């Protein structure tokens, strides 16, 4: 009972709008694609990066550490 | 194959193999130089034979190898231009909605 | 608040033949509908193969 | 408690991706 | 007069799908749920012809797999197609889910408590007919899933026999097992088409958790060509991690026929369980261990009543975005821990994860989210 | 103004819906001839000397 | 607690109404409330000078989002000129649930 | 509120059995579209372990 008729009140407002068949569908793509993911990635590649940065360290760290105790044994293997 | 190192033991029926996980395994050596002759007129060094053997191998542990590379090639061809189609229908229809002004005046 | 009103500019998105203001569409008008078509009649033969 | 031995690679003449078997 | 808005069959799919009120700023990330119909569809159709060939005979069941990704024609696509089609059956839950824990979406009670129930039915499934290949996987994951159920005090050593039907795996059990891979299935569908019922009459939402009934479009021709579209690309992912390079998943212990004679040396299951499963063998104390295991998806229907925001998602909550990128690292550096044999760190570290997985959504979450309330004044 | 393909196509055979429909048909049948040689012969070319058609004219016919 | 120091503290208040964006879009702080049933009820008593405008400006303010671009920068909403003007009319209705809730108890 | 009435789920079942206009004069000839709907029931089950066994 939510259809089309029934919702919220708005009043005083306009707007406008063509075809599809009286335009074209590529409005200099290339020029304008490349400068929003340029000022897009900034902001938010500081806000998914560094919390998936620290698990790098942690498993360098741990997987150097056991080929050492596993291929070097023979190190501390004293006779 | 290699003859085994310095102070280790091992069994009387054991013959040495650097490959194994053990270290050693059972398998009296099957596989030298001039065991068999290829009747196709081939030199038969220990080389060739058991790169023959291995891959006559793997192909009868999967046979469908040849059968698979084939539509695989025929499936990247024929979608690869099918799909660049079906994005055009998109842009018309999205395209009536992208070109609108919104002005308010009370 | 009433007469007052003009549509803006929707020059930089039209096609480059209808993107005159002098000359009519009526004669800019199968082009259109026999390129923006293509695409469909090419997409039902791809589903269709 | 041991080490183990990992094979290398060889260009093998299947090893492509649109490769195919040598049948002789 | 107009067809479709009289006829009964069609009052009811033109209310549902071809016209209804539809936001219009919604992600991508809306498309995947979708996805998902289309997996259910391929799982159930692709998966009855096997039970078509396969025979539960605990000494004829190996062989049955053997000769049918030999045998019989387009069995060896098929085969694959069913065993890598709920490798992503898999993907898609992970991202459906976590999605609802960036845009507020579970203030809708109803629809998400009907969810949690539907994971935990479909997490069984996939245990409950992956030991019925036969192989020594197979048995060596049944029998240490087994053991534990069974350190229950008084309760254990009752239930354990019933599925075994005797002591150890015979014909009693691939029997009763692929009795289950049956009906766990149609069960499943019919708590989906109650999932939506609940979505009727309140509508979908946007992206930046603010109503909007004054600008809503319909949902044909717009979502309508979206989604044909993005559906139209899973089938090129799929079919192309099948028919290039389909051994990568898994793991080659399945070819040996099951005996109780050898005993596989580094078992682990497939990598989308070894996270309720490195919880399980980080700590001592069995009757405990399976409890912390089901602790989990039961987390869940905890977490709609410790919200403590005033605003909802968080796009404009750029201080809780941070707590949000160390829960998904922390559930992949304890995905790294699990496959992998008990080393001196492992231990140490695999235990930092299981007790961080609470501490962020537990104590953290809802006392860091009074201290940005407290600075634009609410 | 020189007229484009375009628009004799429309004037031909799309503003019809029942031409239209058809010509969809069409394309399979012209696919179906063109394809599968295209993709047959790129794929020998590519491996050539290596399966049982270039080995079996040492044994075929005696 | 201090006040020499809450001079530092109030440039942080300036931080973070620059870090959620919020004003970016062209809103005010009001307008980005999540709507439970005490906030359904304390809407429905504005002066219909102020709820036509909150209409306009989330109207506007969302279908930037579907396009993917932002406002000019000399548009931004300014900090100190933003508006409270829905405090007075929130801070009775809770008031108001609270008292009928001492009843029924005690 | 009467809770069958304004649930969204139990709404359904009110109105198919619990709550329609039904004929006062109705026969036992009328009976057997249920048993049907019984009969049909039970060859599902049944059926069931004849193929799980089979
Ligand atoms: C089936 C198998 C499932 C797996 C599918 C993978 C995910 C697919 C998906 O749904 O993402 C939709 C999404 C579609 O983009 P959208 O419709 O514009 O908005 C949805 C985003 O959620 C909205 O994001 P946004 O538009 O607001 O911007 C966010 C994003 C920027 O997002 C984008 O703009 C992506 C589109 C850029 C065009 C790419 C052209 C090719 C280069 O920047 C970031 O924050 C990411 C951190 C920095 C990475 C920089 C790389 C950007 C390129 O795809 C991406 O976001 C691509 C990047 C994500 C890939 C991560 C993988 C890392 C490994
Ligand atoms: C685990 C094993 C499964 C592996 C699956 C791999 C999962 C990787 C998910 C890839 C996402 C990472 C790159 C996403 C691109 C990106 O960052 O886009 C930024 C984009 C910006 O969005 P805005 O609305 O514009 O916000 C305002 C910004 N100013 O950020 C987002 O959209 C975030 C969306 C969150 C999706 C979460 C993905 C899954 C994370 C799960 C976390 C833990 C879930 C725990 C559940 C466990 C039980 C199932
Ligand atoms: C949610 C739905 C389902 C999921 C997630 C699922 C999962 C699985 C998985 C992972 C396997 C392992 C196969 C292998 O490793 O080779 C399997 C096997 C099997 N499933 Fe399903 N399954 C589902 C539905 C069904 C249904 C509905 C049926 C029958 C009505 C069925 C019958 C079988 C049979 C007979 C096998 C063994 C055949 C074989 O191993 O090749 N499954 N299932
Ligand atoms: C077989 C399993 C599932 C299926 C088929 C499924 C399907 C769907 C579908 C079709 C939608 C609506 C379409 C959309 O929002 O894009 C949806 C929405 C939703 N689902 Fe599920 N889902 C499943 C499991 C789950 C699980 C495990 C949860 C966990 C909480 C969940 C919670 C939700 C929520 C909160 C929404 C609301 C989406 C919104 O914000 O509007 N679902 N699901």
């Amino acid at each position: 009972g939510r259809e089309f008729g029934h919702l919220t009140r708005m009043r005083h407002v306009i707007t406008y709008s063509l075809s599809p068949f009286e335009q074209r569908a590529f409005p200099h793509y290339f020029t304008k694609g490349i400068p929003n993911v340029l000022r897009r990635t900034r902001a938010c590649i500081l806000r998914v990066a560094p919390p998936f940065v620290v698990f790098y360290l942690v498993y360098t760290w741990g997987t150097q550490e056991f080929e050492k105790s596993k291929r070097k044994n023979p190190a501390a293997y004293e006779n | 194959y290699c003859e085994p190192p310095t102070g280790v033991s091992l069994r009387e029926g054991l013959y040495f193999n650097p490959y194994f996980p053990g270290q050693a395994i059972a398998m009296a050596p099957p596989i030298y130089n001039e065991v068999l002759e290829f009747d196709d007129g081939t030199p038969a060094t220990m080389s060739q034979v058991a790169k023959d053997v291995c891959t006559f191998l793997r192909w009868a542990s999967e046979p469908e190898h040849d059968h698979r590379k084939r539509m695989g090639l025929k499936m990247l061809m024929m979608m690869g231009l099918l799909l660049p189609l079906v994005y055009a229908m998109k842009r018309h229809k999205w395209s009536v909605l992208k070109s609108r002004k919104l002005a308010y005046r009370p | 608040s009433h007469t007052d009103i003009r549509v803006p500019d929707f020059s930089d998105y039209r096609r480059a033949e209808v993107l005159d203001s002098t000359k009519s569409s009526k004669e800019s008008s199968d082009a259109r509908k026999g390129f923006s078509y293509l695409i469909t009649a090419t997409t039902t033969v791809g589903v269709a193969y | 408690t041991d080490l183990e031995l990992h094979a290398p690679s060889y260009p093998w003449s299947h090893r492509g991706l649109l490769s195919s078997l040598d049948h002789t | 007069t107009n067809i479709r808005k009289s006829h009964p069959l069609m009052k009811i799919i033109n209310n549902a799908f071809i016209d209804l009120p539809a936001p219009s700023n919604i992600s991508s990330w809306w498309n995947f749920g979708s996805l998902l119909g289309i997996c259910l569809i391929l799982q159930i159709l692709t998966g009855l012809f096997l039970a078509m060939h396969y025979t539960s005979d605990t000494t004829t069941a190996f062989s049955s797999v053997t000769h049918i990704c030999r045998d019989v024609n387009y069995g060896w696509v098929i085969r694959y197609l069913h065993a890598n089609g709920a490798s992503m059956f898999f993907i898609c839950l992970f991202i459906h889910v976590g999605r609802g824990l960036y845009y507020g979406s579970y203030m809708f009670l109803e629809t998400w408590n009907i969810g949690v129930v539907l994971l935990f039915t479909v997490m069984a499934t996939a245990f409950m007919g992956y030991v019925l290949p036969w192989g020594q996987m197979s048995f060596w994951g049944a029998t240490v899933i087994t053991n534990l159920l069974s350190a229950i005090p008084y309760i254990g050593t009752d239930l354990v026999e019933w599925i075994w039907g005797g002591f150890s795996v015979d014909k009693a059990t691939l029997t009763r097992f692929f009795a289950f891979h049956f009906i766990l299935p149609f069960i499943i569908t019919a708590l989906a088409a109650v999932h939506l019922l609940f979505l009727h009459e309140t509508g979908s939402n946007n992206p930046t958790g603010i109503s909007s009934d004054m600008d809503k479009i319909p949902f044909h021709p717009y979502y309508t060509i979206k989604d044909i579209l993005g559906a139209l690309f899973m089938m090129l992912i799929l079919l192309i991690l099948v028919l290039f390079s389909p051994d990568l998943l898994g793991d080659p212990d399945n070819y040996t026929p099951a005996n109780p004679l050898n005993t596989p040396p580094h078992i682990k299951p497939e990598w989308y369980f070894l996270f309720a499963y490195a919880i399980l063998r980080s700590i001592p104390n069995k009757l405990g261990g399976v409890l912390a295991l089901v602790a989990s998806i039961l987390i869940l229907i905890l977490m709609p009543m410790l919200h403590t925001s005033k605003q909802r998602s968080m796009m404009f909550r750029p201080l809780s975005q941070c707590l949000f990128w160390m829960l998904v690292a922390d559930l992949i550096t304890l995905t790294w821990i699990g496959g992998q044999p008990v080393e001196h760190p492992f231990i140490i570290i695999g235990q930092l994860a299981s007790i961080l997985y609470f501490l962020i959504i537990l104590v953290l979450m809802p006392i860091t989210s009074i201290i940005e309330n407290n600075l634009l004044k609410w | 103004a020189a007229p484009t393909l375009t628009a004799r196509l429309y004037s031909l055979l799309f503003r019809r819906t029942s031409t239209f429909a058809l010509t969809i048909a069409v394309g399979a049948l012209f696919f179906e001839r063109a394809f599968d040689q295209g993709a047959d012969a790129i794929y020998e070319h590519i491996n050539q000397g290596k399966l049982w058609k270039h080995i079996k004219h040492k044994y075929e016919n005696k | 607690a201090v006040a020499a120091s809450s001079k530092w503290l109030e440039g942080i208040r300036k931080w973070y109404y620059n870090a959620a964006g919020f004003n970016k879009l062209g809103l005010m702080r009001d307008d980005t409330i999540y709507e439970d049933d005490d906030v359904k009820e304390a809407i429905r008593r504005l002066p219909e000078n102020l709820y036509n405008d909150r209409v306009f400006r989330i109207k506007r303010a969302l279908d930037l989002t579907m396009r993917q671009q932002i406002l000019p920068k000399e548009q931004w909403t300014k900090y100190e000129e933003d508006k409270f003007y829905l405090e007075p009319y929130l801070k009775e209705v809770i008031r108001e649930r609270k008292e009928r809730e001492e009843w029924a108890k005690k």
